[PDB]
């Protein structure tokens, strides 16, 4: 009974989560792509193998690959961008 | 082979690419041609002075190619273009 109650509020922050949604996707549609090394800015270049240097020591190198990886919550199409705002309203990696 | 502390190939000619450079790229590829007659006059080098040591030719591009092939000698930081041979050619002090 008590969700019958609160099943109106619950379309309106559907609607709004919804729209914010798609102008989330028109913002950032394909645009946290990023290298595993922060020197190469497009997927042309970020191929192959990279020299990492651990927590910043130009005396430690070690050899990585280099990946051309995407952001785990993103806003390629509604569906993620949903899903990239809900963990928002929680509060949690918003800053991220 | 004597004179060479390894073991080398007179048949053809290897190449070194830093780590840091990726081959199969536009610009390695396109090296990759018109340094494959480097080959050739490396042979003839060779037979006039049989008692030549490395003969090698660094691109700016990144890539080492040098006569006769040998594998290469921890990770490998090696770049041609850092060498002081290199250097010293590249311009004037
Ligand atoms: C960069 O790559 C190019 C593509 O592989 C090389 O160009 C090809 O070299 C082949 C071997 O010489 C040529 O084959 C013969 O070439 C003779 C010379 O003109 C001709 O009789 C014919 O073109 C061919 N003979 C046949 C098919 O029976 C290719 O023609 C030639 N071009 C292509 C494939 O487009 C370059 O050699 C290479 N760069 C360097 C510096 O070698």
């Amino acid at each position: 009974v008590a969700i019958r109650t609160i099943g109106n509020i619950m379309i309106v922050t559907t609607l709004l989560q919804f729209m914010f949604a798609c102008i989330g996707v028109q913002l950032f549609k394909g645009k946290f792509y990023r290298c595993t090394d922060e020197a190469k800015s497009n997927p042309e270049e970020c191929r192959g193998l990279f020299i990492l240097y651990k927590d910043g020591d130009v005396d430690s190198p070690v050899v990585r690959e280099r990946i051309w990886q995407n952001s785990d919550f993103n806003f390629d199409n509604v569906l993620s961008a949903m899903m990239a705002l809900f963990t928002v309203s929680t509060f949690e990696g918003w800053p991220a | 082979d004597a004179n060479f502390g390894r073991q080398i190939s007179y048949q053809h000619a290897a190449v070194h690419i830093p780590t840091d450079i990726y081959e199969g790229s536009t610009i390695v590829l396109n090296e990759l041609n018109w340094t494959s007659a480097l080959d050739e006059v490396f042979k003839k080098n060779r037979e006039e002075d049989p008692s030549l040591l490395w003969q090698v030719f660094g691109s700016a591009t990144g890539l080492a190619r040098y006569y006769p092939a040998s594998p290469w000698v921890k990770i490998d930081l090696y770049d041609v273009r850092r060498r002081p041979w290199y250097i010293q050619g590249a311009a004037s002090p």
